[PDB]
RNA sequence: AAUAAAUAGUCAAUUAAAGCAAUACGUGGUGAAGUGAAACAUCUCAGUAGCCACAGGAAAAGAAAACGAAUGUGAUUCCGU
RNA sequence: CCUGAGUAGCUCGGAAAACGUUAUUUUGAGUGAAUCUGCCCAGACCAUUGGGUAAGCCUAAAUACUAAUUAGUGACCGAUA
RNA sequence: UGUCAGAGCACAUUAAUGUGUGAUGGCGUGCGUUUUGAAGUAUGAGCCGGCGAGUUAUGAUAGCAAGCGUUAGUUAACCAGGAGAUGGGGAGCUGUAGCGAAAGCGAGUUUUAAAAGAGCGUUUGUUUGUUAUUAUAGACCCGAAACGGGUUGAGCUAGUC
RNA sequence: AGGGGUGAAAUUCCAAUCGAAAUCCGUGAUAGCUGGUUCUCGUCGAAAUAGCUUUAAGGCUAGCGUGAGAUCACAAAUAAG
RNA sequence: UUCUCGCAGUCAGACAGUGGGGGAUAAGCUUCAUUGUCAAGAGGGGAAGAGCCCAGAUCAUUAAAUAAGGUCCCCAAAAUA
RNA sequence: UUGUGGUAGACGAGCGUUGUAUUGGAGUUGAAGUCAAAGCGUGAGCAUUGGUGGAUCCAAUACAAGUGAGAAUGCCGGCA
RNA sequence: GGACUGUUUAACUAAAACACAACUCUAUGCCAAACCGUAAGGUGAUGUAUAUGGGGUGACACCUGCCCAGUGCUGGAAGGUUAAAGAAGGAGGUUAGCGCAAGCGAAGCUUUUAACUGAAGCCCCAGUGAACGGCGGCCGUAACUAUAACGGUCCUAAGGUAGCGAAAUUCCUAGUCGGGUAAAUUCCGUCCCGCUUGAAUGGUGUAACCAUCUCUUGACUGUCUCGGCUAUAGACUCGGUGAAAUCCAGGUACGGGUGAAGACACCCGUUAGGCGCAACGGGACGGAAAGACCCCGUGAAGCUUUACUGUAGCUUAAUAUUG
RNA sequence: CUACCCUUGGUUGUGUGCUGUUCUAAUUGGUAACUGUUAUCCAGUUUCAAGACAGUGUUAGGUGGGCAGUUUGACUGGGGCGGUCGCCUCCUAAAAGGUAACGGAGGCGUACAAAGGUACCUUCAGUACGGUUGGAAAUCGUAUGUAGAGUGUAAUGGUGUAAGGGUGCUUGACUGUGAGACAUACAGGUCGAACAGGUGAGAAAUCAGGUCAUAGUGAUCCGGUGGUCCAGUAUGGAAUGG
């Protein structure tokens, strides 16, 4: 094994597991979107309930 | 997963510019832990005979915490806490402030 | 036999949205929580329903989701939010 | 697609604050408006920059 | 000798290997593909495999225009971290 | 007075350094220094500061390997092994 | 094509509704494999016998249990020895504070004007043995024509002298 | 003598078969594709759908299974209104 | 049939009834929805029969009563008007 | 009281088998071995005896496995 | 049809395939062009334009027509485009210093791109045809018609020259017609609406020749109507030895029906003493090659190209060699 | 006159590389002779031919299937040709939602600084009547007229005093958020109370977090711009990074 140094740079550790992450809609552009779900996106968020397992074995 | 296109891709990367570096190491002390042992005149002597920190420790220190005690605290450290002064200071103590 | 021909456009279903009472009769719903959704009107807002700007519903006060049968022959429909108080 | 975005930034504090879609084709006329702005926390007169 | 001298060259004599191989390890040089990436063209094994060359009972690097950021350590090499 | 000159650098390509050519080390071409109050180094890079003084040579010892000899061991095989 | 009953026949025990055999009566389309589904005219197996496919090292997670503990515990490597258990040896590790990119702050922190709201937290273990799953390595086994480089080759055949 | 030759040419031939010989090794290559994979018993006990996928006999999640720990009456259905 | 965790299997289903689409209301036809079965679970009837009905099987027993189904003989039991 | 159809699949409990470590036991008055036979057992399994055989073997427990064969157009050898 | 002596894919096809002189086009003046290889070196070649290399057709007779639109080739030079490379500079940064700040900024060095010069090449213009390649449609037109000698019109660069032509080429078409032939979807001659014939991937003919293809005829007959006989070597027997493929086990009927949808095993009815020999084979979805026809694989392999990316190689330029 | 800006041409005028030249000494030579050597190799001595060229090497070009590595999607009543791949509305679709099809239709890759928000005012379309051109149908006045008018538009529903037409102010077509929720394999998508500040409209209560809604759109890499209480490899900067 070794460590996902790649996906490691796209989270922030957490206590007590339960990573956290960015709210995922940004590369580009975004003359299309209103300003709530804009500041819908400011705000960080954290993954879903089904994605635990999918990420954890990644750590 | 089967030809998608993974999460830690579609997701945003997150910067930093401390990289060449690393974080700033500090030896922690707080009020709960150090309820429990008892000792005066707490300094770099007192933790190396404790076993706190190593003969090589290189560590400077934070002090931490607001909680109360009946001791009477003697540091001689590097950098502190206000709510952690009150708590000392109310306690007849006494507070060295050694950087 | 197996051959292609000329074009015969699309019938794919759009994603259907759903739609409908998501409350009814007989429960306790407080404030926020949305009852109806619909994209076309069909029942009105009444007293203490609160109406999102995509014809949507909600409730604007804690309560129990009531409906109103009127019009020219008690066909359309307005809804509302009826208390209980103590 | 037709990219019609400008982007509006302010008089004193020049900071950039709205993306609006702005009608050349019907008018090249300058818009100035006020709106909110949030180094000195008021309404103020923003315009469009390109 | 050409070319006069001197050289090239020729003749005679002294010294060492040249070689093979412990089917492995040292070093230098040359130096892959297949495969993975669910394709593949950067990558990837890998500087691996293979080939060439010189040795040894080991060989190589080695004594600070060194590391590096501390009132710092003070040949090189090996092991865990 | 001396302390290693087509040297360090520099430009265009390269490799390694954990790096996809980037400080650092090496060179393929051209270019090309400095002399003790000197130089370079301190991941572009200047000033300050600190370090050590290239462009000469050699070096055991720990660490690698077991074809051979000697003895022994083995929850090693026991003649389709 | 044998079973369940059953005469009939011939003998006499691991003392047991004895054993061996069975005229006839009732019943009755092999084995696995893939498969929606094979009794199948799908696939493979003549047969006896030998052999023949779940492991290693590292590591993570989770489970069971044990030890230890209220600054514990754990030593790696290495040295010592029956190449043994083990002793010496904390060098590091998990935890007692986390938050934020960070400066920094701190049971508070991040955004913000906001100690508003919201998010994180508002201490909850350590080391082992075993098991299950799993990533690196040919990592169930057997299987593709292929691809790269290095060798043997014109005496068959082809040509030339 | 083979990312070769040969050739009155058709893919002719190359040690009885060659669209590029035979063999060594890389290599235990790879193959989302078949074939097979060995003791007994007890209990519970499925599907064959949706979405995504250079995806269509490969894969991922939800769904439907089970084990353990649970929440354990405001939870779940079965009747009626 | 909720919460946490491990292990999963699993996207080639078929049949019967009910409603449609294509088709030709033709299809052991195809595709969706609904109720049951098989798959994944043997059996009595249907002359045997994968999906139909009765049905849901711990084992043994030379028990009885029924379900569907049947009662001229095979082949189990019935006659009366 | 429920129970006991069951595929992949999951949970659960065991047997035998090779060697090691022990307390023990047997062995030309014939061990392991082999086959035969009117057995035992809920199952992997366990026997009793005879004959052939001529030398180590077996019970109980702990450990570790090249540790369990009907298939693989299986291999090896042999007989059909 | 091929000219022909000729050659061959051992081990399916031997020729209308290939070769072949002959002709044709192009390139080459010595250390030649050209070829091997990395390079020495070697061939071409110990060759020297009646010579060599490459390309094309393929005795011979007579001809090979229109087009350089595009690409290929060749030349040219006005003109626009064009890398690297050389460098008039530019601004930024460090601050010795000037500086109350605010900042300015010597020198040194770094950062980074530019005035301008700047090859070949592309666009440009000509030539280039036995190069690559192609060589159209419509309408109107003639005191019987019908037709088109002709003309006009759209496009192209140009609109098939000659010649031949239901043929190795023609769907329509078994075209029409003539003969052949009792009896002609075959043969040939013949008319030419030839989807697209067509001139060097040649055209029309061409004597001999071809194990060449095709049609008719003469003789000839067991090819046929139309089968029979004799002798051998087996197959038959006796004697010596003496295999093979295949195989879950077979005590291995018929008919109907069902059934994974075509039955030796199932159900329903019928039929057959046991065991052999000569046999010939209906089947056992016969045996013999994990089906080569076919689909899939994010298979592979090979082949081509103006698919992508590069390279060998060719060509042009700056630099050290180098005055 | 003082000047500036021009145009083409002429004089030299300073530098820029250059095709043009001379000579030989670098250098080349499968010119020729001689010694090694008696050697079709070679080296040297050289002559001759030349010659700063060529060639070599680096670089930059153009060219380059000759060669090398790869690619040449999927869906599918076999395959290929055809058609399609994203999202929205209607029917299918069994009066909850959801429900396939290589099912029938429609569409789209929007527009709007007003066609919005605010406050106010106002209403059918149409029919017929009478009325200068003025006719099937221009517009005026009247009554009739329940939607067949408009709804920024493809469609659906609703919108009859309205979300429609007009009038005045303005760009809440805000900031920071955000209880609560819908649907939900992930990605995600959707609303929204309410708080705080700043506002605007309206006398004010109240409304304005864009359009009556349902579509008008693409994750992520990479590179860039503006601003920034972020860092700056000894330090101070700076570059660069965040």
């Amino acid at each position: 094994m070794k460590v996902k140094s790649a996906a490691k740079k796209r989270f922030k550790l957490t206590k007590s597991g339960q990573i956290k992450r960015k709210h995922a809609y940004t590369s580009h552009l975004a003359p299309h979107k209103t300003t709530k779900q804009k500041r819908h996106l400011r705000k960080q968020g954290t993954v879903s309930a089904s994605d635990f397992k999918r990420i954890g074995n990644l750590i | 997963e089967g030809g998608q296109t993974p999460l830690y891709r579609r997701l945003p990367k997150f910067g930093n510019a401390r990289k060449g570096f690393l974080k700033q190491e500090w030896v922690v002390l707080n009020l709960n832990k150090i309820a429990k042992l008892k000792l005066d005149k707490i300094n770099r002597a007192s933790l190396i005979e404790k076993q706190v920190i190593s003969a090589k420790s290189q560590l400077p220190i934070k002090l931490i915490g607001h909680t109360k005690l009946e001791k009477p605290l003697h540091f001689e450290v590097h950098k502190v806490s206000k709510q952690a002064l009150k708590a000392v200071e109310n306690a007849n103590g006494s507070v060295k402030l050694l950087e | 036999s197996k051959k292609g021909v000329g074009s015969t456009k699309n019938g794919r279903d759009s994603h259907a949205k759903r739609l409908g009472a998501k409350k009814a009769d007989g429960q306790m719903i407080r404030t926020g929580q949305i009852i109806y959704r619909q994209r076309g009107t069909r029942v009105y807002p009444g007293v203490n329903v609160g109406l999102g700007s995509d014809d949507t519903l909600f409730a604007l006060s804690d309560g129990l989701v009531k409906y109103q049968k009127f019009g020219p022959k008690q066909g359309k429909t307005r809804v509302s939010v009826v208390k209980h108080k103590l | 697609a037709v990219k019609r975005s400008t982007r509006l930034g302010c008089n004193d504090c020049r900071e950039i604050n709205y993306l609006t879609f702005k009608n050349v084709k019907k008018n090249p006329e300058k818009l100035a408006l006020n709106k909110f702005c949030s180094r000195c926390r008021k309404v103020v007169v923003h315009k469009e920059v390109k």
